[PDB]
């Protein structure tokens, strides 16, 4: 019927109050776009991108593309054109169903993967961003166990921020001009406790390709090579690390501005759910509850994990309200962490 | 948490899990590590085997519990005391989470009813058998910080539903008078002078036995004087059959304590006629040798004097103090000069008893302190008496049963009181149980109590007691005793309350819900701060040397007034009466005028005229 | 189980009040008793609470205070009694010389009867106070009390011819009433009138004699039926047919129901009836009626408020003599509690054999575990779990200290008090009452009203057992279970008519006849 | 974050944590927004907290004052009933003295 907010609230600030049991991030696109430096948003969202490209791009030619994805997809987003741009490209004789040229793709993949590269990279505003108050957040507890950060955007505010504040952090690669991606260190795990790790999903834009052997590889950001793609092996290496520390026992994963809206990460985490009776995920859902069904499906399946939003919560695949939650957005959650780091 | 020991009524366990310890949440809702209030369970099989978490830490050897066994369930049936098998290593240990003990909790019986919330979840009820709180007997123990009178009053208010109990019967005998303000209009009240709406107490004095009227009346004649007393009551007992027929009542059966009137003023009269007047003519006494009854005034010596003259002049002054005008001077019960009331005590019984409410508050709190303990003796006696003569007909205690509480109990019912009221509740916790007749106690200092009669009180009611004499002389008297609820009596919030007897199922601390707004026992005491505030103000003696000599409380002088009688009227809440004087009309009509009602009356009528409660 | 050892070395049953004791000691006697097996069985119960009675419907007589439809009154003689506890009974213990004055009335009195009525055996050489000589107590009243404020007509000497009775009140010696006399004045001019010079100072203790002959509380001592006494000192019956009628009746059993009597006298009458069996299964060892040809048991309930440490009672002593001596004369017993830490240590230590049920507080376990005498601690660990019903028992009746089930007693044998009961009195509608009728009975001291029906003739059939009804008064007569009868009064042929004709018994008459009509329970 | 009330709620487990008190918390816990209650000295520890006393309760309820005879309890009488009869805020107290 109601849940009252406060117990809930207690309950998170006890769990964040132990070492014992390790934790995790989940940073998506809604964290990035809360901060604005100017009156708009300083990054837009993945829609914003795709408007922006739209807007920036004859044109019908191009729209054509939309108008054949929409055909059998919804509305498609920068990784959806993204992702029928490189399927197009693999066969080489594709574009005859467009009937455009045979490198005209190819370019237009070329400016659009330039256009997202300027507008992402900027640098981050004063030491006021809730990045810079979750890097102090950091080293306000001596853990046993390190944190473990995971992010699904493109861009460099996250190392920015917690190098800004000299708390360390490991992505994988190791090296200072070529910066060679190692696994045996990944695959050992043997790191000290003082050691935290920040990992990326979808791939950064100082990740760079260095074709011959197609190493990946990151140092100063370049032009055209770049490994934006979500999904397009350092997935894998994502992938499995994501599991192998969701079923750890006593385990403990945030998230923040995620819509649920990546069918691949939401089928592992619910996998993981019900591999580790010991695990728990707290999802704080944005704007209101019914924004996503996945969502609810997922707790009714799942009882691991508990959803809450600002006006209604599903706790112990019970269905509710509140009975009169800021902590959805990031400004709050961080908020929330620094009155408890004091 | 798992069970390795087994010690007869006290296993011990080591837990495996690192260090959980954090609010272990299961399905949604998250139970903790064995804390003090704690229910453990361990799973043996099939049958789930329960436990309470007594203590915590190295007083079991760290990972060490003293954890108590209570009970355990059979085949899925419910939850029973005696257990099958006492676990042993192996098992890992769970916790009753809130739907087990909402099972746990959980009653089939309507007459069980919901007294408030578990202190743990604010959810689950504590079902009481509310006829097991009338029917054997109640006690109410604790500190006077914890709130006690509001407790008392939410138990009292929720048992007296007219939807739930509707032959529910409740007489308080409140001392201080606290609880008018408690129950307005839910409750009848009975003072010595009542103001606005309260009826007033009556006690006929010929109604009661001889001996305490000895007591009372006689001040405990004993010699040649209670002799006497006892030809001059026989003798008038006879007039008053001859006088006045009375069904089942002639000269032939006329007992010591046959409840028939007869003439007390008249005998004070005499009394004082064979020990005043002087003979006419020496060697006779005759009474027209002379040398009112109703006025106590009196008009050779008598050759028939007594030798009682102290315990007459005695009668004869409480005759005239205003204090015993509701023990002599009753209203409908006042003793004619031959004998004879308007009503009788079966009209006093019918309006005690039989009033149109549930609870009937009775007060004493303006008697005298001279023979308190005489008084309630008799009215508990009367009670008993009327409720179990009459007990065959269905108006008796048995077809419609009574509760009575007694406050501050521990001054009359101590280990060395020999007064009459000891006797009758003796009387009363040894032969109501099939009369009906339900007791609760009242007090702030539990260790004073005999401990026998607390040790006959069914269920217990037990408040934060700091002192460890009390928790001794407590736990002296309850025989279901867990360490987990034992050793949290000190540390009690004010208004929550371990509740131990018959009444429940399983030992519950839960949480006595508060009364509705508006309904919270509190006594009119005045406020030292508001009263000691003010301004000072030219005072007039005069007024309170006439009132003293007068004894009269009464002077001689909703927004009211009367503009010939120049005296302003503004009342407060709580029935509150208050007359303003030496105010001009018009400063009544210009606040009548003023915002609604208030404020003016602050500004100017509060510390500038003479006023009057 | 073994039954010798049970009974020479006497037993003891202890748990706490939510174990369910009743049902265990009903089951052990209903065993022990079986007319099968056993058809020479002797039992003897002193209930408190009356919770026994209901279990033995049929199978025991029952010895209650007031007879309703079918149990017999208990009634002892007070002539039966010794001097001593006469004294304690009566007078309350007085010390001074009315103690002698009462004892050399005592034994003028016993002189007279047996003067009058020829006794076997007894002589005026071979009487004594003790011995149980039926005699007039009203008539000792009646002299003692005229003795003390009737005034002699002539002074100087105050015999009884001389009585200066004012005429008008002769007095009754069977009714309490006194005789007036005329009040004492030597002035000059009227007759000189002196009050009697041998009255003691016993006034206050015969008014409170009076007032108990008065009460009718006190029936069953001063009023026995077939045990009454004449001024003459002759009763109906003797002592032999009430010893018949205790331990020698046709029925294995027999129940003292205690409840209705005052709880100021208890432990004197238990110590009463005690002494009384002991005497009597002592004294007659030889013959068949004797406990030594036919062993006795006695059950006492709730032995914590009479075996105190510090008890002053009468009662302790009893118990004491018998725990000690019964194992020659053949005279068991068997303590019931459920507080065992207030029984006396010298007591519960000699009892043979321990029924140890669940026991909540730590106090009673303590008690029980220091009087033990084979203790295994396997077992003994157990107390505070034990499910109800389940009962370990230990001492020399049993091989090994085993836990045991008590086998369940048959259907219908359920004890239960007759407590009645909060939720159905409570919930009813409040109806009118009678003042003037309560009144008036609180007046005479009586628990029958005069529009009680007298001889209604019922017919067979919550539960509805016989039904009854007349035409002439229109009070309708319902009999329920459990003995009880009611009487509903003014009630048209028609409802009843109607009731007779319905589907079943019952139902219909809560529905309409059961809060309409005032009644009377009989 | 609302009061210092008696009565505890939940009672600790095993290896939690136990923390002394400082001053601050001291003021928090000994003092109180009611206005009925007056100052009549200072904490043993520290002079800077106020000893708040009820003072209508005190009157009303009962009082006493026992000790020794060379424990100055006369200054300590004297010094309660100076405090309880300040003019300036009781201006109609009304204390009777059987010295």
């Amino acid at each position: 019927s109601y849940y009252d907010t406060t117990q809930q609230l207690s309950l998170l600030k006890h769990v964040l109050s132990e070492d014992k049991r390790p934790i995790a991030f989940i940073i998506a696109a809604g964290c990035p776009v809360s901060i604005r430096h100017n009156d708009a948003p300083l990054i837009p969202d993945v829609a914003g991108l795709t408007r922006k490209i739209s807007d920036s791009f004859p044109d019908s030619l191009l729209m054509k593309i939309i108008q054949n994805l929409k055909t059998t997809i919804p509305n498609p987003t920068i990784e959806d054109i993204l992702s029928y741009i490189r399927l197009l490209q693999q066969i080489p004789m594709s574009g005859k169903i467009h009937d455009v040229e045979n490198s005209v793709i190819n370019a237009l993949e070329e400016s659009i993967c330039e256009l997202i590269e300027e507008e992402v990279n900027v640098d981050l505003p004063g030491n006021a961003t809730p990045y810079h108050k979750i890097a102090a957040w950091i080293n306000s507890i001596n853990r046993e166990h390190q944190v473990e950060i995971f992010t699904t955007n493109y861009d460099l505010l996250m190392e920015q921020a917690l190098e800004e504040l000299n708390v360390p952090y490991f992505d994988g690669f190791v090296g200072s001009k070529r910066a060679f991606f190692d696994i045996r260190t990944i695959e050992e795990n043997k790191l000290p406790s003082r050691w935290s790790k920040l990992w990326k999903l979808h791939g950064s834009i100082n990740w760079q390709l260095d074709k011959q052997t197609q190493t990946i590889w990151r140092g100063t950001p370049s032009k055209g090579c770049s490994l934006i793609h979500p999904s397009h092996m350092p997935y894998l290496v994502m992938m499995d690390q994501l599991k192998l520390f969701l079923n750890q026992p006593s385990a403990i994963l945030i998230t923040c501005g995620y819509s649920y809206k990546d069918q691949h990460i939401n089928e592992v985490l619910s996998q993981g759910l019900q591999t580790n009776p010991n695990a728990l995920i707290y999802g704080l859902q944005y704007d209101v509850l019914e924004n996503y069904q996945e969502a609810k499906d997922m707790a009714l399946k799942r009882s691991n994990l508990i959803l809450l939003a600002k006006d209604r919560a599903i706790i112990g695949k019970k269905e509710g309200e509140w009975k009169p939650f800021k902590l959805g957005d990031f400004q709050h959650l961080a908020s929330f962490l620094e009155e408890i780091s004091q | 948490g798992t069970v390795q020991d087994v010690n007869g009524a006290n296993i011990r366990v080591v837990l495996d899990i690192n260090t959980i310890s954090s609010l272990k949440f299961v399905d949604g809702q998250g139970y903790r590590i064995g804390q003090i209030g704690s229910f453990v369970r361990i799973p043996i099989g099939y049958i789930n085997l329960f436990g309470i978490v007594s203590q915590v830490g190295a007083g079991a050897v760290h990972r060490w519990i003293s954890v108590q066994l209570v009970g355990e369930e059979g085949i899925k049936k419910e939850f029973e005391r005696g257990v099958s098998q006492y676990p042993t290593i192996g098992d890992k240990v769970h916790i009753v989470t809130e739907p087990d003990l909402k099972k746990i909790y959980g009653t089939q019986n309507k007459k069980y009813i919901s007294l408030g919330n578990i202190a743990s979840v604010d959810s689950i009820p504590a079902l009481v058998n509310i006829d097991t709180l009338v029917t054997r007997h109640s006690a109410v123990l604790g500190s006077t910080g914890s709130g006690k009178s509001t407790t008392v009053t939410s138990i009292l208010q929720r048992i007296s539903d007219m939807s739930q109990f509707p032959s529910a019967r409740i007489i308080v005998f409140d001392i201080h008078g606290e609880y008018a303000a408690a129950f307005k209009g839910k409750a009848k009240v009975y003072k010595v002078t009542p103001s606005n709406n309260e009826l007033k107490l009556s006690i006929p004095y010929w109604a009661l036995t001889c001996d305490e009227f000895l007591s009372v009346a006689f001040g405990g004649l004993e010699g040649s004087g209670r002799n006497a007393l006892i030809d001059k009551i026989y003798e008038l007992k006879l007039q008053t059959l001859k006088r006045q027929e009375y069904e089942g009542i002639n000269e032939d059966s006329l007992t010591v304590d046959t409840p028939i009137p007869f003439s007390i003023h008249k005998l004070w009269f005499d009394l004082y006629r064979a020990e005043i007047s002087t003979h006419y003519v020496q060697g006779s006494h005759s009474e027209e040798n002379e040398a009112d009854s109703l006025k106590v005034v009196p008009p050779y010596l008598s050759n028939r004097g007594k030798n009682i003259r102290k315990p007459l002049e005695g009668l004869a002054s409480l005759l005239k103090d205003p204090r015993y005008e509701f023990l002599f001077n009753a209203d409908d019960w006042s003793v004619n000069l031959d004998g004879k009331t308007n009503k009788d005590l079966d009209a006093l019984l019918e309006t005690w008893v039989g009033s149109e409410e549930s609870i009937s508050i009775f007060d004493l709190s303006g008697m005298p302190s001279s023979i308190l303990d005489t008084l309630i003796g008799i009215l508990i006696r009367i009670l008993y008496d009327s409720l179990f003569w009459s007990r065959n007909q269905p108006e008796g205690g048995r077809e419609r049963p009574l509760l009575v509480v007694l406050e501050e109990a521990h001054t009359y019912l101590g280990k060395d009181s020999r007064g009459i009221a000891i006797d009758g509740v003796r009387k009363i916790v040894k032969e109501g149980r099939k009369y009906g007749i339900g007791m609760m106690l009242v007090s702030q200092r539990p260790s004073e109590i005999d401990s026998t009669i607390l040790s006959q009180c069914g269920t217990l009611f037990a408040l934060r007691m700091n002192n460890s004499s009390d928790r001794n002389h407590v736990l002296g008297a309850v025989s279901d005793s867990f360490e987990g609820l034992m050793g949290m009596l000190p540390t009690l919030r004010t208004g929550e309350a371990i509740i131990i007897g018959e009444s429940v199922r399983l030992p519950m601390r839960t949480i006595i819900s508060p009364p509705p707004f508006g309904r919270r026992p509190d006594s009119l005491d005045p406020d030292v701060t508001a009263k000691w505030s003010n301004n000072r103000v030219q005072g007039d003696y005069k007024e309170v040397l006439t009132l003293w000599r007068q004894k009269k409380v009464r002077s001689q002088r909703s927004i009211g007034y009367e503009a010939d009688s120049m005296t302003l009227e503004i009342e407060f809440n709580h029935g509150l009466v208050y007359q303003y004087y030496d105010v001009p009309e018009t400063l009544h009509t210009e606040l009548l005028a003023a915002e609604s009602h208030g404020k003016f009356f602050n500004s100017q009528i509060k510390n500038n005229y003479r006023f009057s409660r």
